[PDB]
């Protein structure tokens, strides 16, 4: 089902592409809820540029916090300003939606930079010679 | 005490406490506060001097 | 005394007079006071506060 979903026979290619390219994937997760045991369905892929990494720490020790900082680790994901290799139109609006950790389905690369949990493309190597 | 939860007013302008209550039910607190628009930014310049 | 049928077993009283027990050790000791928790004070739940 979880193939079929993803339509992986169509779509697989595409998928692991924009991956490889962007190193990182989400799909947002689907849950009934009522009969949540039947909420599995096709999934939506979220687009990069759309999506960050949120993490936090709650708890306390003396000189700093030295205890189960437990780090949640969720999701940011919005709209706003769709436009750039695509001249796009819309109004005004607040958005940053948080999203558990939970419900949403998503891979990445091994590859950060010097700092900071900044996760590049597998294509991070060329950009130098590319261009 | 687990009976009651204490917050503290960084600007109190003398020293005082007040006692309030909430109830379950969001509607049941005595006082609220009821957005339906909120941090909504605005962007452009002026062309008179084109400053942001 | 009074009766020859036993003695007091229920109280009716005031909100104070409910509170002020609440918030201490009835038993028999050295002394005791705090937090407000010993019986129910409030009437919204109940009437009975607790057994004393």
């Amino acid at each position: 089902d979880v193939l079929n979903h993803l339509s992986f026979q169509r779509k697989g290619s595409d998928h692991f592409r924009r991956w490889y390219v962007d190193s990182r994937i989400f799909f947002h997760k689907i849950i009934d809820p009522k009969r949540p045991k039947e909420g599995i369905k096709e999934l939506r892929r979220l687009d990069p540029r759309q999506v960050q990494y949120v993490r936090e720490i709650i708890t306390e020790t003396e000189a700093g916090t030295k205890i189960v900082k437990g780090y949640k680790e969720y999701f940011i994901y919005d709209t706003a300003h769709e436009s750039y290799a695509c001249d796009g139109r819309m109004y005004e609006a607040g958005t940053k939606i948080k999203i558990p950790k939970a419900a949403v389905v998503y891979a990445h690369s091994g590859l950060v930079d010097c700092c900071g949990k900044n996760i590049i493309g597998y294509l991070h190597r060329a950009v130098k010679p590319a261009n | 005490g687990g009976k009651y939860r204490v917050y503290i007013d960084q600007y109190a302008k003398q020293d005082y406490f007040t006692v309030g209550y909430k109830g379950p039910n969001e509607m049941d607190a005595g006082i609220y506060y009821a957005p339906y628009v909120a941090l909504t930014p605005l962007r452009g310049s002026d062309p008179k001097n084109f400053q942001p | 005394r009074q009766t020859g049928r036993g003695e007091g077993n229920f109280i009716i009283a005031s909100r104070n007079v409910v509170n002020v027990l609440a918030s201490v050790d009835t038993g028999i000791s050295y002394a005791a006071q705090g937090l407000a928790t010993g019986f129910s004070t409030d009437t919204t739940k109940s009437v009975f506060a607790g057994v004393l």
